[PDB]
């Protein structure tokens, strides 16, 4: 389908519907009329010098070679009418942030399949491209009705990460405590973010504030100076509790790596379990099988 | 021509020289033509800076005179230097009042201008009041008293409670009451009253004078907080 | 590294750099210009890197209805609303405030705020021509031709002579001093909200409007921090204070604008993360680096910038003192650009 | 008698009036009395400040002269006023140079004082070099070339390179090379040579000599960081 897509132009697209509101960007379901396909078009409005913009579009062309069953497919990245357009594969299941609100909580056996997808997603990006995601969170893990679980909004363009760091302000954070203090430990920060994401959906609440709202500054200060969040005792299996604990060790070196997590008791069990994820997702959302 | 004289005085003001400026503005007033709003502030700045330099000289020389506390020719010489700079101080203030009461006060169409020149007159009589100690004190003290009372009547009549000039008069007349007459009770009453009325029309503050208005306001508050201690 | 002092009788307007009252006679360091009193000399140390009471110093329904605002082209979105170039007895700037559903309690407070903003008239302030309630909320301000300061300093990166650079900083302090004189917190001062009208007059916009930022839930207005943080004071970042938006919070934001104009770069140009800046600044760990400035900036001028960026808000000066200091060296600017000479020796003693 | 006139000169210095101190020290050196450290130091302060104030005023007048040339004969009166400043700038500097020929140079029994007076001569020829243009400048600058060249030799042979008078000599001669002759590479080397030598011989100074030396070398670092860029 990607070979049917030549050069992407603004007038070749037709608006269908908005996928959801964002902090910095907006995403629309669009029809590429020359190809006749439904893409997810993200538009980012950055007030940057053209030299930086041209470099951003240059470093996004790296996504053409990020092809795997745990990475959201990519069609093209171009600039028009003062907005950066990133055209990617449409995921009809939305983000796990949207699925979380619709589910209330996500079952442990479902989160087992998500963990495997995120780990293998982060492994692909770091082995084949050696790029740290630096944004792992439920809103950036996309799912479709086919049962695919794919990572998106990873840092392939270092110039794009610096650009939006100057522009916007977040209310919810999944940044590792060592990154907040200016210490870089490769993909150990992405593993922290995954563990925090896994606690959020399983509990059905936010990990940073535990009953057992806070401003962005109070959230970051808590992540750095307080013990990490943990799953409630009794209601989750000891393997799943141990998995997220190894993912949320504040010490980035003592924190489990991608190779260590792949062979964890929770992952080895979940990899063996037969879970109709596609059936559960469409059931949760209200779609048909 | 007048414009060559006011540009010369303005240029000399930019060079931080207050001898050619004062001479130029005396030469302007000697023509006996009525000034604008602009040409007046230059004259006040010139004859404020010239006395101000001698005032600072008088204060530090008088402090050294009260510092020495011996018995030698240093005290006699410092007294000779005090009476020298005091006589220089007297010559400047007499040149001002000679230039003021002969060309400007008797020919003053604008009542606002009358409050301005009577405020200056009371200021320079207070400048002569603080230095001359004896029988001649009681003449210039009563002269400044009449001048400020005359200015205070026209301020209370036909001025704004938020105008720079009425606030300046209230400020100079309050420090006159504190320093010269040493009745801080009526100075406290006066400054508090002037500060209260100054609050009423706080909304009525146009761009023409926000800096001056708030500057005399905070100076009034600083003088109050000094005197209520 | 030692302050040599001189007896100097200031002839212009100057404020002591501990007590910050009107200074007449006292001392001046011949290195920087950190002028100060003789009275409060025994309370303040050196910082480079019964008395005569003062006298007179020297003298130098606003709702627009429907069918009137021709909403034109979409210009750009902000932190509380989007701008369109509208026509209304000439070109105006419309702003559809992000708050579209205000409660009869928030709506009342907005109408009260507009009351004060409509009673503002300064050469360095954008005119506030009311708002509109029929088509939701839409602040209508004077339309600016030319371009923003942010656009001229980080887009085209056209640096201007220090004379023109200082002038922009002077006119900003002039407009900002007027707002604080009328007791109006800007809450948003940044190069994005400063325009150069036909390339000369500085116009400060998007000031006040505290009630249309931080959406209410009934009768409250907890300022939920949002927008941009490069200009936010550390006290403003924390939001732990009942109110973080004071004059000093605005003075800090001003100090960041000084940094922008002075160095041509936005503060912290070595971090690829926003959350890192929010945390470290609010914690008093990150400060705008003062080692990227030009190799001709006088200590007196540069020091002003350092005073506005004080982590504790109570240490920062107020605009009457800032504007005096900015102006002070604008006059000694050309003479001091020339090479240094042999100074007068110690001639001091305490 | 002498101590009374030195007391008057100190009292004039504290009182900020400098023309009285200039006259009060000129009349003392007019006699030919043995001039000690403090006695020549007050003279150096007096004749520094008095010419310095008029020099800054000329700098402002010359800058305002060249603000707009696309204008009327408002510049005409300015550059004749600049000549008025020059009329009260050159002759007062001549009042100092004739003085060096009267008493200072012949009545010197210590090389250090000879370096000091030759530095002052070269510095006052350096101030006259700025306003004087045409063939006069050539005549003016040639007098300083031999003045600093007859002081550096003694500075090198009789005083340490850490001596504040030798530091001030290298500093003034460095700014002479930069501003007048416009050979900034020779100015940069000279300074670097002066500064490296100062660092090469340090921590040998007196207790009093821990403020003036540091201030000169600190200004030397300021010139060097200014002149690299
Ligand atoms: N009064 C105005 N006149 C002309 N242009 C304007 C005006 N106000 C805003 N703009 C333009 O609109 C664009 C962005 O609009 P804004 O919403 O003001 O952005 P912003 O300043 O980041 O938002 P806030 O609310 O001040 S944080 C800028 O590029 C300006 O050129
Ligand atoms: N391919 C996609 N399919 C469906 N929804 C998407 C897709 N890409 C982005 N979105 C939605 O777009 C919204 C904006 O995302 P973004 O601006 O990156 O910030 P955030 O993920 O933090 O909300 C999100 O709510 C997300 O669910
Ligand atoms: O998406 C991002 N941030 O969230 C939007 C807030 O404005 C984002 C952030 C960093 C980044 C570096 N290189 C691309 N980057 C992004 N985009 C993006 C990445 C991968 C895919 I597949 C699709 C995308 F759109
Ligand atoms: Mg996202
Ligand atoms: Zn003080
Ligand atoms: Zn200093």
């Amino acid at each position: 389908q990607k070979q049917k897509v030549g050069e992407l132009k603004d007038d070749d697209f037709e608006k269908i519907s908005e996928l959801g509101a964002g902090n910095g960007g907006v995403v629309f379901k669009v029809s590429h009329k020359p190809s006749g396909l439904v893409m997810a078009r993200k538009l980012i409005h950055l007030e940057i010098k053209p030299a930086i913009r041209n470099q951003i579009i240059r470093e996004l062309q790296v996504l053409h070679e990020c092809n795997s069953p745990y990475i959201v497919g990519f069609y093209g990245a171009f600039y028009s009418d003062g907005e950066i357009s990133i055209c990617m594969e449409h995921m009809d299941g939305g983000s796990l942030d949207q699925v979380l609100k619709k589910a209330g909580r996500i079952p442990e056996q479902i989160l087992g399949k998500v963990s495997i997808a995120v780990i293998k997603g982060l492994t692909y990006l770091r082995e084949k491209h050696k790029i740290m995601h630096r944004d792992v969170k439920p809103s950036n893990i996309l799912v479709n009705s086919r049962g695919e679980i794919k990572l998106c909004d990873f840092g392939v363009s270092g110039q794009l990460i610096d650009a939006m760091a100057n522009a916007f302000v977040g209310t919810r954070s999944y940044m590792s405590p060592e990154r907040l203090q200016g210490t870089h430990y490769s993909v150990q920060s992405d593993i922290w973010s995954m563990g925090l994401s896994l606690v959020e959906m399983a509990v059905g609440r936010y990990p940073i504030p535990p009953p057992d709202p806070m401003a962005i500054f109070e959230l970051l200060d808590y992540i750095v100076n307080e013990p990490p969040p943990k799953l409630p005792s009794g209601v989750f299996s000891l393997e799943f509790q141990d998995f997220v604990n190894k993912c949320l060790i504040k010490n980035p070196a003592e924190r489990a790596d991608l190779k260590q997590l792949m062979v964890h008791a929770f992952i080895k069990r979940s990899d063996a379990e037969e879970v109709d994820f596609a059936g559960w997702l469409c059931s949760t959302i209200g779609l048909n099988q | 021509d007048k414009e060559e004289l006011v540009q010369r005085a303005k240029l000399a003001e930019q060079a931080e020289r207050y001898d050619d400026m004062a001479a130029a503005m005396k030469e302007v007033t000697e023509t006996g033509v009525e000034l604008s709003n602009e040409e007046r502030n230059l004259l006040s700045v010139a004859y404020k800076n010239v006395v101000g330099a001698r005032r600072s000289s008088w204060r530090v020389i008088s402090s050294i005179e009260q510092k020495t506390e011996g018995s030698e020719r240093k005290q006699q010489m410092a007294k000779e230097y005090r009476v020298k700079v005091e006589k220089e101080l007297r010559e400047i203030c007499y040149d001002v009042l000679g230039l003021l009461d002969k060309h400007l006060i008797p020919k003053a169409s604008n009542p606002e201008s009358k409050v301005f020149y009577l405020k200056m007159k009371g200021d320079y009589y207070r400048y002569l009041a603080e230095v001359a100690t004896g029988e001649t004190r009681n003449s210039v003290v009563e002269d400044s008293q009449k001048a400020y009372q005359d200015a205070f009547e026209i301020s209370k009549a036909k001025m704004q409670p938020t105008h720079p000039i009425r606030l300046g008069l209230a400020l100079n007349f309050s420090v006159f009451y504190y320093e010269i007459l040493n009745s801080p009770d009526k100075a406290c009453q006066l400054a508090k009253q002037a500060f209260d009325d100054a609050i009423a029309e706080l909304d009525t503050l146009n761009e023409d004078s926000y800096k001056d208005s708030t500057l005399i306001m905070q100076l009034l508050r600083d003088n109050l907080t000094l005197w209520t201690s | 590294t030692t302050h040599n002092f001189v007896r100097k009788t200031f002839f212009t307007l100057a404020f002591c750099d501990f007590c910050r009252k009107l200074l007449f006679q006292g001392f001046r360091c011949q290195t920087c210009g950190y002028k100060f009193h003789q009275r409060c000399s025994t309370e303040v140390p050196l910082m480079c890197v019964r008395d005569r009471s003062s006298s007179a110093p020297n003298v130098h329904d606003w709702e627009i209805p429907d069918g009137q605002i021709t909403v034109g082209q979409r210009i750009g979105s902000g932190s509380f609303g989007t701008v369109y170039k509208g026509k209304w007895h000439g070109d105006v700037a419309v702003k559809m405030l992000n708050v579209t559903a205000p409660t009869p309690q928030q709506l009342q407070a907005f109408k009260n705020e507009v009351g004060v903003l409509r009673k503002t008239r300064h050469v360095n302030i954008l005119l506030f021509m009311g708002y509109s309630t029929k088509p939701q909320l839409a602040i209508v301000t004077q339309w600016c031709e030319g371009s923003s300061l942010y656009h001229h300093l980080h887009i085209i990166e056209t640096k201007f002579e220090m004379i023109k650079l200082i002038d922009i900083a002077r006119q900003t302090a002039q407009g900002m001093d007027y707002l604080h004189a009328k007791s109006i917190i800007h809450r948003d001062l940044k190069s994005n909200n400063i325009f150069l009208h036909e390339d000369l007059t500085v116009k400060i916009g998007d000031f006040g409007l505290a009630t249309v930022k931080s959406r209410w839930s009934g009768s409250h207005q907890f300022e939920q921090l949002s927008g941009s943080i490069l200009w936010m004071a550390p006290e403003v970042i924390r939001m732990q204070d009942k109110n973080p938006y004071s004059f000093q919070s605005d003075v800090y934001a001003f100090g960041i604008v000084l940094y922008e104009l002075m160095t041509g770069q936005l503060p912290y140009s070595n971090i690829n993360n926003r959350d890192q800046i929010i945390f470290m600044v609010g914690r008093g760990y990150l400060s705008p680096d003062l080692s990227k400035v030009r190799s001709n900036c006088p200590k007196a001028m540069k020091r002003l910038m350092a005073e506005c960026l004080k982590k504790k808000r109570d240490e920062r000066p107020l605009f009457p003192q800032i504007l005096a200091s900015i102006e002070l060296l604008a006059r000694s600017l050309p003479k001091i650009h020339r090479s240094a000479s042999e100074p007068s020796l110690n001639r001091a003693g305490f």
